[PDB]
């Protein structure tokens, strides 16, 4: 996260941390044992990691548990990263607590001006390197249709959205995909790209995930 | 094994400046440089808005 706040202790208790040696992608708990991210992050095996502060340290406070089933959207398109969303399947229930919560799924698509926050231990520098061990957050608005697709001609369709400022300086970067953004305290939308980070005219582009509940409900239930 | 950056989708600007568009997963890779870059697409970017001819050492972080 570029230009965002170190978030509070406990502040984003559904954010995860998505671990295959080190981590890799961020992640949003939906239920005790179901995990939504970004299709793109995909790999065989996988380390779910939830109730983190620090990444870097063991607190004790926080659990470890592996992905059972990783079910990509059968849509999905590598190239063009549409349906870039992604559901895990914990091996054996989270316990919910005051460190590890659920977020809801939304009731409706958020509309052009809604205020969301965004989370991740994705780098903080526009140019260069710098990866926080403490969960940054930022607070950010969805921008029009309009306006994300003028920002990227022929690139963005019907399962995108951008959120972020025009004027550059705080955007979702590298290490954040598949990471949550929660609007109203409903999930909105999943990381997944863009134009580096923090670029002006060049906002992230993030999974439009209420269009997705009805699949997501299906799989589960079924699963 | 070297690597594909048409794997990745670009888009072209008003005056010619060829931008590719990238995820934002954190997969480090090595580069012939020394130098360890936050994903392939971003070595990518780099050899595109650089003009270098970076290639790829090892998949993980140098
Ligand atoms: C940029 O223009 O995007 C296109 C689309 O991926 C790239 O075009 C392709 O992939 O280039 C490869 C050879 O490198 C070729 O085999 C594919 O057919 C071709 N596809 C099309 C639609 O032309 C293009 O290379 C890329 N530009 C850069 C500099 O990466």
């Amino acid at each position: 996260i570029v230009g965002g706040y170190t978030c509070a202790a406990n502040s984003i208790p559904y954010q995860v941390s998505l671990n295959s040696g080190s981590h890799f992608c961020g992640g949003s708990l939906i239920n005790s044992q179901w995990v939504v991210s970004a299709a793109h992050c995909y790999k065989s095996r996988i380390q779910v990691r939830l109730g983190e502060h620090n990444i870097d340290v063991l607190e004790g406070n926080e659990q470890f548990i592996n992905a059972a089933k990783i079910i990509t959207h059968p849509n999905f398109n590598g190239n063009t990263l549409d349906n870039d969303i992604m559901l895990i399947k914990l091996s054996s229930p989270a316990t919910l607590n005051s460190r590890v919560a659920t977020v809801s799924l939304p009731r409706s698509c958020a509309a052009a001006g809604t205020e969301c926050l965004i989370s991740g231990w994705g780098n903080t520098k526009s140019s260069g390197s710098s990866y926080p061990s403490l969960l940054q957050c930022l607070k950010a608005p969805v921008l029009s249709d309009s306006s994300c697709k003028s920002s990227y001609p022929g690139q963005i369709t019907g399962n995108m959205i951008c959120v972020g400022f025009l004027e550059g300086g705080k955007d979702s970067c590298q290490g954040d995909s598949g990471g949550p953004v929660v609007c109203n305290g409903q999930l909105q939308g999943i990381v997944s790209w863009g134009y580096g980070c923090a670029q002006k005219n060049k906002p992230g582009v993030y999974t439009k995930v209420c269009n997705y509940v009805n699949w997501i409900q299906q799989t589960i239930a079924a699963n | 094994v070297p690597m594909d950056c048409s794997r990745y989708p670009n888009t072209t600007s008003e005056e010619g400046k060829v931008m590719i568009l990238c995820n934002k997963a954190l997969n480090p890779v090595c580069g012939t440089d020394g130098v360890t870059y936050d994903n392939e697409c971003v070595l990518c970017a780099h050899n595109l808005e650089q003009g270098t001819s970076v290639g790829k050492k090892h998949d993980g972080e140098c």
